[PDB]
């Protein structure tokens, strides 16, 4: 409701029917293990901003026991409930398009057979600054195209949900387990990825700071691992 | 009502993802067997056609049976005096078989690859199973194959449908013939998740989403401003 | 209001150099920017609008860059026929001040 | 072709009004909306207003008193009107089309000096 | 002249009244429609003939208020050139300041002038809170109900 | 509700017991026909505004198949809906009283046995502005003698309601049929007249622009026309 | 009988099985709006007339309420009846063939890819006087060809009546909607083409004048527009 | 604060002709408006108050009009008695600041 405790974490949050269950699959088995809301770094949303992008599991990758548990065992299977919460007066304006887009393969900004280098496709918790400069090796950072060759306003067919500053500030997305093999290393390979993307942009009055946080809370949950390093060789 | 928009029909529908052209002439002293078109191997690859990739890209995972079949057409622009009545082996050569490397190789006679003999001018038709190594093929792959190392970000051999090999059976006769091949996969009892966005820009690499640079606004503008209809 | 400071007043150039006309608004425009091109008793015609995109019948000689408060007239590989003051003019908030405006004159 | 033909006195004594026209040929002006702007010789361009495309005006700031627009939309003609005239208005007055709400098309202008 | 996540906003402007908000036809094979998702599909294929679901949706902001009126030109007639024209066709009177955003169902088409209108026009003038003046934006979305057919499949060439 | 559609047309609105029945006598024959809202155009609230009269059937002359079956027969007799809507924000003041006044009779601001032209007491659409100049021929437009020689404050008499911009921004009046004939000719003769009076000023906070856009949307509801033009000859 | 009154209007005839139903099928939806008796300019027959020739909706496109609904609404769904009445003494002779064409298709008279105008294709409640010359950009009006390049004694495989003014001297044809689309724009396509053709020519007495008019009655039955323009946008 | 200004500053006219002074203000008085006399060593007395109304003992030479921002004192067929400086002072918003003055001298 408002106090929502996961493990040791707590949040307080606002739902009427807030969460976006990808697909409308809830993520299941095929918690109480490193179900707990993991807390991102706040980004700030400025007037001049382009957009964010975190890979999972590549954002949770140092987050305590799961980010333990990623590294320990190879082959892992886990769902997300992302919330996206942007707080902000009743003077801000602007909107959020927090989407997540399963397999997103992105596109280096030098074309042909470049590829994105290891350091930008798994970049962590600080993510991808979509209004920053085009780095050698990373992807390309035009937000019109998705970062793929792909139109913006077609990335509402993935499971999004708007954050609209008028009408609400929060936005969560229930993330289930989205991959063609059962079970997967989840430290070569990253399910989705979670964007946060300004389309109208932020709008402030004049006494205002140009610029907003946005708070962004991954809660890991149905997680799975292999079963090896804890099977007996008997 | 829509059943011409179910993805059992909108991708499953004979297109030409392949048109190879192999040569029959003799092999005395012939050094390259590709060079001299004496064969031709394939890496089985939809997306090298556009018109299917953008099909097929409109959607994450996808999983088919496939369906080739095989035109072999004769030519001899040449003196000829006659036109040979010639046999075509196209091998299908599977994931993770190893592929030909002359026309005179262990690999055609390889009982393990499955071949087919048909005459040019008539038609092939084979198919081939769901021969991916996950539950789906991926049009997609947000990370690495395999290693630690750098491979290549989406460039996976879970999506490897195979290999077609094609050579003429027969000997050489005293002019030189040349036969086109035509390859016609249709995607079979297929199955897709996970709707996409639809491509707008044109591609640059097989297997990776990169667009070319300066490229032109694929949004076209108005011929007034916002308010004209 | 909003106040367009166009810097700088006047250039010497020569026809091939790159000119890079500079605005900076007080508030945030947020790229409704257009910039224009005046001659010796002649109407100022449009260049630039939306602060990048260039309008009908203009060269590709002429670039607008910028985005927020700053924004850049980039002008590479001058013709004879590109002499003149330019001055922007921003569309967000009514008023619509211009800026300072920059002469070009030829070394 | 769309075009704004400014029209004026151009001899006027100062603390009096201007009758200083636009005929619009071409367009119509409940379809679009018309930006006056002023340049004085040796000195840039300056703002004016634009009426808008149904009714509404907007003015400078220092302006909103002295200056005042009207349109004929039957007979397409701008009207610009000017109170307690000063030395400072003289000036080439230009007219120009609402264009993605920017301003272009712009009259070869009539230069109006405000003299004794 | 170029892509950007500009031509996705649909501007609004304080101080106008009976203007034009947008306007566009419902040829959903060209023009705004052409590059969605709607269209991209809908250029697979040679007969579409449903209906169509658009939507808005106002991100000014939750102080500000205005009456935009949503005209809607059904195929055949012509699209409305005053405020007026457009209040005595179907509309809807959408006050921004209380419904963030609407729904409206474009009626069974069979459209492949033609294939209908759809403009916006102000009703009001916006009104924006105190010392927050600029531009408050739009953003449009277009679906198909689910009586939406599609038939006879072609092929876009690149 | 907020989404009420009549024929063609739909307003968001809201009531709780907005609608003012007047003399609680719901209008009822002696719609499906020309009932649908006609949105008039946006009058301008500014800071030195006197009030804006409307009279009805008059208001709807050129409204589309109203107006038309207004000139096409002869008599009529209508009911009304008037929507009075004035939208602010919460920083606005100022009250305005939306009155409906049965047979309206105005005066001449010429005084004697001077009386006010058809121009004038059939203003249209447009109305009386009662903050301009009166011109030859027309009403006096003395707002505090109600046009009428009746001070303002008992104006309250009259089916009416208020606008106050701390508490609301709507107002509507449903207005049955009021006549002493059964039937009358709508193009000669105004039954009432809608009335929209600033009482208190309008009062805008330093950074708001001194005005306020006032929609009237009258709906004509059980609107009946004479048999005849239909009425066969045998 | 002999006083049908339809709308507003009422002619006086004469039937026992005179209303011809075409192809026995009677007008029926997929009365009581447009459904009134529109009764056509009377028509000259001389002693040298060739016929005339009707586009229905085209002949009642200026037709009050049905030609306002016609242009008003795009697509439209008519049925028609169609009253011949040719008055005549007991002393006239001659025969008219009243014959209902559907997509009456015309012939142009140059030949070849020549086609015919809209001024012509469309000629309204006038018709085609098929007796007048040939003008640039019309259709032949050939008679004995029935403007298409067939006979004329086979147009009586059309649905067709005739007035023999020894027998009778009117001919009814109910009209159904023929088409091969469920309803079409009224005004840019004609569904069928009235004729009223003299085949036996009129012969009068000596001391009688040497004409005799002919007067067209077209009702249209079972009438039906597009929902849209009045169907709602929510 | 709302800032008066009353133009003209003085005016030279006889006794009969018409004399308007105009006071035009920053902010919105909506009405509350009060005009004072004054004579050389003299109390300021209070004319019109509320824009329009006459004070007591104010004879009706005097006549208060004006709305909103601008408000003129029209004084017509001028006595000998009525030669002085003339103030605003509006009464809205604390605080109650005067213009400028308007005094008159006789031709």
């Amino acid at each position: 409701v408002q106090q929502i405790t996961l493990g040791n974490s707590t949040i307080t949050t606002q739902e009427a029917a807030n969460a976006v269950v990808c697909y409308a699959e809830w993520p299941e088995y095929l918690d109480t293990s490193v179900c707990r809301f993991y807390t991102l770094d706040s980004k700030t949303w400025t007037t001049g901003s382009k957009g964010w992008c975190w890979k999972l599991p590549d954002a949770l990758k140092d987050m305590g026991v799961f980010g333990q548990n990623m590294f320990f065992h190879s082959l892992g299977r886990s769902g997300y409930t992302v919330h996206v919460q942007c707080n902000a007066t009743k003077f801000h304006s602007g909107c959020l398009l927090v989407v997540v887009i399963p397999e997103h393969q992105l596109a280096s900004h030098e074309g042909g057979n470049v590829s994105v280098k290891y350091t930008f496709t798994h970049p962590g918790e600080r993510g991808i600054d979509l209004s920053s400069a085009n780095e050698v090796g990373g992807p390309v950072k035009d937000v019109i195209y998705n970062m793929n060759g792909t139109l913006l306003g077609n990335l509402l067919i993935f499971p999004h949900q708007f954050i609209n500053l008028r009408t609400n500030n929060t936005a969560t997305i229930v993330i289930p387990y989205i991959n063609s093999v059962p079970i997967d290393s989840m430290t070569r390979h990253n399910n989705v990825s979670l964007m946060v993307i300004p389309i109208a942009p932020l709008t402030v009055p004049t006494g205002a700071t140009p610029s907003l946080p946005i708070t962004v809370t991954i809660a890991p949950m149905c997680t799975e691992f292999s079963g090896i390093r804890s099977k007996s060789i008997v | 009502n829509g059943s011409e928009t179910d993805v059992e029909c909108f991708l499953g529908r004979a297109a030409c993802v392949h048109v190879t052209e192999i040569q029959n002439k003799d092999a005395t002293g012939i050094d390259n067997h590709r060079e001299a078109k004496l064969f031709n191997d394939w890496k089985i690859n939809l997306s090298s056609l556009v018109q299917l990739r953008k099909k097929l890209e409109l959607f994450t995972y996808v999983r088919f049976d496939s369906e080739y079949t095989i035109l072999a057409t004769a030519s001899q622009p040449d003196s000829a005096n006659y036109s040979s009545n010639l046999v075509v082996q196209a091998m299908y050569v599977p994931p993770g078989a190893p592929n030909p490397k002359e026309w005179d190789d262990y690999t055609w006679q390889s009982a393990s690859n499955p071949s087919v003999f048909f005459k040019v001018g008539d038609t092939s038709r084979f198919s081939v199973p769901y021969v991916g190594l996950a539950s789906a093929y991926n049009c997609f792959y947000d990370g690495y194959s395999h290693d630690d190392a750098e491979t290549q970000y989406g460039i996976t051999v879970l999506n490897h449908m195979g290999s077609m090999a094609f050579r003429i059976v027969n000997e050489h006769d005293e002019h030189k013939t040349l036969v086109k091949i035509r390859v016609y996969h249709r995607a079979k009892h297929v199955e897709a998740w996970i709707p996409r966005a639809p491509r707008a820009l044109p591609y640059t690499s097989i297997g990776r989403t990169n667009y070319p640079k300066n490229t032109e606004p694929v949004i076209k503008k108005r011929k007034g401003d916002i308010k004209s209809y | 209001d909003i106040v367009l400071t166009q810097s700088p007043a006047a250039l010497s150039a020569a026809a091939g150099a790159t000119v890079a006309a500079t605005c900076r608004a007080s508030g945030n425009i947020h790229n409704a920017l257009a910039w224009y091109q005046q001659k010796a008793g002649k109407s100022p015609q449009l260049l630039v609008y939306a602060a990048a995109a260039l309008a009908a019948g203009v060269p590709s000689r002429f670039s607008g860059s910028g985005s927020g408060t700053a924004y850049a007239l980039a002008i590479n590989s001058l013709a004879a026929d590109d002499f003149g003051a330019y001055y922007c003019q921003h569309f967000w908030s009514t008023p619509y001040t211009f800026g300072g405006g920059t002469k070009l004159e030829i070394k | 072709a769309v075009q704004l033909a400014e029209s004026g006195p151009a001899l006027v004594a100062p603390s009096q009004a201007l009758s200083i026209t636009c005929t619009v040929a071409g367009f119509s002006l409940t379809a679009y909306g018309v930006a006056w702007v002023r340049q004085p010789p040796g000195a840039g361009l300056e703002w004016l207003g634009a009426i808008w495309a149904a009714g509404a005006t907007d003015y400078n700031a220092a302006l909103k008193s002295r200056a005042s627009i009207a349109k004929d939309n039957s007979k397409s003609q701008v009207f610009l009107a000017m109170a307690s005239l000063a030395t400072a208005d003289t000036a080439a007055y230009y007219c120009a089309r609402e264009w993605d709400a920017y301003g272009d098309y712009w009259g070869q202008g009539t230069t109006v000096t405000v003299s004794a | 002249t170029k892509d950007e996540v500009n031509s996705y906003l649909i501007p609004l402007n304080a101080n106008r009244q009976n203007e034009q908000v947008f306007g566009t036809n419902l040829f959903i094979g060209d023009g705004v429609f052409k590059t969605t998702l709607l269209g991209e599909i809908v250029q697979y294929y040679t007969h579409w003939s449903g209906s169509l679901r658009f939507s808005l949706m106002y991100t000014g902001p939750a102080l500000s208020s205005a009456k935009l009126i949503l005209a809607y030109t059904p195929p055949g007639a012509r699209g409305p050139q005053d405020r007026r024209e457009a209040m005595l066709g179907t509309h809807v009177v959408w006050d921004i300041g209380l419904q963030s955003t609407i729904v409206m169902t474009i009626p069974w088409t069979s459209g492949v002038t033609s294939a209908g209108f759809l403009s916006c026009w102000y009703q009001t003038s916006l009104i924006l809170p105190p010392e927050t003046t600029g531009q408050v934006y739009l953003l449009s979305f277009i679906s198909a109900c689910p009586d939406f057919k599609l038939r006879l499949m072609k092929d876009t060439q690149t």
